[PDB]
RNA sequence: AAGGAGGUAAAAAUGGUAAAAAA
RNA sequence: CCGCCGUUAGUUGCCAGCGGUUCGGCCGGGCACUCUAACGGGACUGCCCGCGAAAGCGGGAGGAAGGAGGGGACGACGUCUGGUCAGCAUGGCCCUUACGGCCUGGGCGACACACGUGCUACAAUGCCCACUACAAAGCGAUGCCACCCGGCAACGGGGAGCUAAUCGCAAAAAGGUGGGCCCAGUUCGGAUUGGGGUCUGCAACCCGACCCCAUGAAGCCGGAAUCGCUAGUAAUCGCGGAUCAGCCAUGC
């Protein structure tokens, strides 16, 4: 993926500094799957937009350089 | 010390331009670098039969377009002269560079 | 039941193209386009009096337009006014310079596209298509060709069933490459649908 | 000769007989016949206690093998199963961990193959 | 579809990675021989009309 | 003065020119004994002036680019055979039947589209 | 084909001793295309016999043609829905074919060194006659002789 | 060996597939 | 299109002729020779020996070219109520603030089998490392990029030349010359996979490619049956292009 740098949404940093300007209530709601789960999300629940529904995920640290709607499965069935 | 070179589509017109063109020149001038064939610019085409899924079965085409060159060693007056204006290569245009 | 474009098989010393300019790479691209534009606007708004040839000579900024039509006169305009306006429509649409020209064949049983394009204009009238056609079959061979093969295909008067229609006389070898054979394809449509016409005319030899 | 893990590769090239071992590939064979000093064309057997025992010194210092390596890689596995990130998710269900193909080929990241009875098919004469 | 098709690469979109070749003569995005900015059918057909120019009946 | 030789097959030129003397015969600017070394096929190249017992009496430059190696081989054969057979025509009527006259006919056919290698053709199916 | 006879057509007169029979052999050892190395091969194989035994290369090579020939071989004859499993003399160029090419698949099933190894210590036994190509000839032998009731079963 | 004809022995594992219709 | 020869042509070539040479056809000069591309010539059982009521036939000669000289593009009258209104047209039929447009993501890459076509393999004609040469074709100006430097590499920084037979892709591989491996799942095979970088592009999770360390599996030559191939053809081996930011290319 990146190389020089890292991507993620500015306006995940930027809404990032909003709900830690009060530590406020959960639910980020992500309309992009894509945006790494760069290390200043911490570990907070994340109704990423699947295209279905919003998967809702609870972060951890054993995913953090590493995309976030890489954690929805949306492909249903297995085997 | 005059380079000009042919650009063409058709080795035929091509030709024809090349013969008068260089004897005009040894005509209202003197040594004329005679018609040299650079190799003929083909470009390589390659669709198929039709437009419905067949991949092969196919028919192939390609472009052609002519090159060729010509120098003289004098820039006489009348040279210029005739050589610049008496013209028609239709579907035809040429390069002047210098040396 | 093919045959590969006679026209296209032509291309050897038989068939010169219907633009002869410089293309440089390049420009080439954009030469095309706007060329087959002028064409394709021409070939509608210019129809009138039925065109062949849409030959074009270029090079830096030069126009030719080129036609070879079957009617010059109530196609110039009452005082050769028609030129005006369509020329500088081309002119409008190619800001360069424009230069018309109506050229003339004497004759119209010759020249394959024109007369399959009066045989459409026919079965375009709802004209009976075996009779009529197969007697332009003989009018191009009361005109002087070696052969003639006018083919009709597409709904027949309808009954759903588009079959295609045998239309010939007097030998035609679109094989043989010294054959000179224009070909010639008018569309023919009726309100029932979509019908081909082509018309197959053989010149002669040593040429 | 047991340097690596119970590692015994005997009469060859040092380089092949250095090979022969888990974490250790024949780019790592000529890296550490460098840095230890040990000859590579010279043969494994033949060689001298001295510069065996430094070569060895080097070898598990500055870089570590099976041990830690496969349980590393196992821990780096229990993360992928830690809220089963689509890596782990399919490394989980026994599948190819890539985005590549299971339509058809998954020989190997999978076992062979698991009969059924086709289920058939449309028309095609 | 297909007409909006022609105004998305008429238009010409933001990001460079978003355009796609257009037979103008015909309308199709893939297979288009972007040096006659025609299709493979659309190239075919204005060929064989004795219109291409440049090009010939290749037989090599 | 000069003995030349157009020396082609598949494609190389083997312009082949010939003084008198001993063995002298460069190939392009290298000896021939490494210019071709290892082929066999070079050896058998030598045949035309060894099937004339004048081997040795020359002193031959021999420029020799395009295409490939044997086949440049080959074409020394062609360009030594076209040599000698100008600086004395009487070689020229016992050599036909030996065939070192005729230069070739077997070029790379074109890749032949609808089959891989211009003739093989991909795999059937059908059931 | 259907209307011709096909044919056999001259092959090469060795590129170094001037026979035919040679580069033939040559010709069966090439790896599809490769005549360089497989010739190479063959003739590293020959010098070596060479500085082994006494006995001349294109002699013992002889040998090799003779001790394995196949002067009567196994085919079949016409009659509908059966055919008569039917031996026949056949003829010198298929004789020498089918032999050389059996000392080629015979220098190729021994498990050795090397390719001029195989070709070699193969040539030794097999022109002395304790070969397997020998064994197959000496085979298609008495297959021929236990169906000489398809003698005059010959197509 | 030519045809043509006259009396004797040969050779198909299986196959269901409709229909007002189009000229 | 392609092998032999002919006329013209000279920043590709060229000492073949001569002068010099940091000894490079680099510095002058020629067009014969390579060559490049237009008009040509040449082969017809034309001729020699015999056979056949003829066609035709064997053999032989001159020939670059022998009896159809090699490959192409050429595909009738017409069968298939073959396929495609989803490239394109065009009869009807239906819908019409939606069966129309955008955007955003997800997806057409799913996996329990089956099959078709293909790649590299299982190997000592072998693979690994070293060294030196002969390709035709095509592509290339916000492209080709030589070059030097940077990094283990990926690839990046500075930086000559070209709308090109004159600058570059470009490193051909096979061959060949020197040493290893020494019949072992082997230095054979690169599949799985993690560990880290780069490059693309707004952005690479599902979904790119490239590189560096390592894991180094299956696989020790494939039965019922079947693919292609008659001469530069099999096979072997490499190369360019179309589309392309990139690349799923073992495709064409």
């Amino acid at each position: 993926s990146l190389k020089k740098g890292v991507f993620v949404d500015d306006h995940l940093l930027e809404k990032v500094l909003e709900l830690n300007a009060k530590g406020e209530k959960r639910l980020i709601k992500t309309w992009s799957r894509r945006s790494t789960i760069v290390p200043e999300m911490v570990g907070h629940t994340i109704a990423v937009y699947n295209g279905k529904q919003h998967v809702p995920v609870y972060i951890t640290e054993n995913m953090v350089g590493h995309k976030l709607g890489e954690f929805a499965p949306t492909r249903t069935y297995r085997g | 010390k005059i380079r000009i070179k042919l650009r063409g589509f058709d080795h035929k017109t091509l030709d024809a331009s090349a013969q008068k063109i260089v004897e005009a020149a040894r005509r209202s001038g003197a040594q004329v670098s005679g018609p040299i064939p650079l190799p003929t610019r083909v470009r390589r085409f390659t669709v198929i039969r039709g437009p419905f899924k067949h991949k092969d079965s196919r028919e192939h085409f390609e472009l052609r377009t002519h090159n060729r060159l010509v120098d003289i060693i004098n820039p006489n007056r009348k040279t210029i002269e005739q050589l610049m204006t008496l013209d028609l290569p239709t579907g035809v245009e040429i390069e002047i560079k210098t040396v | 039941g093919n045959k590969i474009h006679p026209i296209g098989f032509r291309l050897g010393i038989t068939r010169d193209w219907e633009s002869r300019w410089y293309a440089g790479k390049k420009q080439y691209r954009h030469l095309l386009l706007e060329d087959q534009r002028i064409r394709g606007l021409l070939e509608k708004e210019l129809y009138s009096a039925g065109l062949a040839r849409v030959d074009i000579e270029r090079a830096a900024d030069n126009v030719a337009v080129t036609v070879h039509v079957a009617k010059p006169g109530v196609v110039i305009g009452r005082g050769g006014e028609r030129i005006r306006v369509l020329r500088e429509e081309l002119a409008k649409l190619t800001g360069k310079n424009v230069a018309l020209n109506v050229q003339e064949v004497q004759n119209p049983n010759l020249s394959a596209p024109l007369v399959a394009q009066r045989v459409a204009e026919q079965i375009e009238r709802r004209f009976a298509v075996r009779r009529a056609i197969k007697q332009a079959v003989q009018r191009v061979m009361e005109s002087g060709a070696k052969g003639a093969k006018v083919i009709v295909s597409g709904r027949i008067g309808g009954a759903e069933q588009a079959r295609t229609e045998w239309a010939a006389q007097g030998r035609v070898p679109l094989h043989t490459l010294r054959a000179n054979i224009d070909y010639g394809f008018a569309l023919a449509r009726t309100t029932y649908g979509v019908l081909g016409v082509k018309a197959y005319i053989f010149l002669g030899e040593v040429i | 000769a047991r340097i690596a893990g119970v590692e015994i590769p005997r009469n060859k090239r040092v380089d092949v007989a250095l090979t022969y071992i888990y974490g250790i590939g024949k780019a790592r064979a000529k890296e550490a016949l460098e840095k230890t000093g040990i000859n590579p064309a010279t043969r494994v057997k033949d060689l001298t206690e001295a510069e065996v025992v430094r070569l060895r010194e080097y070898v598990e210092n500055t870089w570590k093998l099976e041990g830690e390596l496969r349980a590393e890689v196992a821990a780096n596995i229990k993360r992928l199963m830690d809220i089963g990130c689509y890596r782990g998710l399919r490394h989980r269900r026994g599948l190819p961990v890539r985005g590549q193909r299971t339509r058809t080929n998954a020989r190997t990241r999978k076992g062979p193959r698991k009969t059924v009875a086709g289920k058939k098919k449309a028309p095609r004469k | 579809a297909r007409k909006a098709l022609i105004e998305k690469a008429k238009r010409t979109p933001k990001f460079k990675v978003r355009a796609y070749t257009r037979c103008v003569r015909c309308g199709r995005a893939r297979s288009v021989y972007r040096f006659f900015g025609l299709c493979r059918i659309c190239l075919r057909e204005l060929a064989h009309k004795g219109q291409l120019p440049g090009v010939r009946k290749a037989s090599w | 003065e000069q003995y030349y030789g157009t020396g082609r097959r598949k494609e190389a030129v083997a312009r082949v020119f010939l003084r008198p003397g001993n063995g002298k015969v460069t190939v392009n600017g290298q000896d021939f004994n490494e210019y071709f070394q290892g082929l066999v096929r070079a050896v058998a190249a030598l045949e035309p002036l060894r099937a004339v017992d004048a081997l040795g009496h020359f002193d031959a430059y021999i420029t020799v680019r395009g295409g490939g190696k044997s086949g440049q081989i080959d074409a020394i054969k062609l360009g030594i055979a076209r040599a000698l057979v100008q600086y004395n025509p009487d070689y020229r009527a016992k050599l036909k039947p030996l065939g070192f006259l005729t230069r070739d006919a077997r070029v790379v056919e074109r890749k032949k589209y609808g089959k891989h290698k211009a003739r093989r053709a991909p795999q059937y199916s059908k059931r | 084909a259907r209307r011709r006879r096909a044919e056999v057509r001259q092959l090469q007169p060795d590129l170094v001793y001037g026979d035919v029979l040679v580069t033939a052999f040559i010709n069966k050892i090439m790896r599809d295309g490769k005549k360089n190395l497989a010739a190479r091969i063959f003739y590293d194989a020959c010098k070596i016999i060479q500085e082994k035994t006494g006995q001349e290369p294109l002699k013992v090579f002889k040998q090799a043609v003779e001790n394995v020939k196949p002067r009567m071989e196994v085919r079949s004859r016409r009659v509908g829905g059966a055919n008569y499993q039917v031996p026949m003399e056949v003829s010198p160029r298929r004789q020498q074919s089918l032999a050389l090419r059996w000392l080629v698949q015979a220098a190729n099933q021994r498990p050795e060194r090397r390719a001029a190894v195989r070709i070699a210590h193969e040539l030794m036994d097999a022109a002395e006659g304790k070969g397997g190509a020998v064994k197959k000839k000496e085979d298609v032998e008495r297959m021929a002789e236990a169906n000489r009731a398809y003698a005059h079963y010959r197509w």
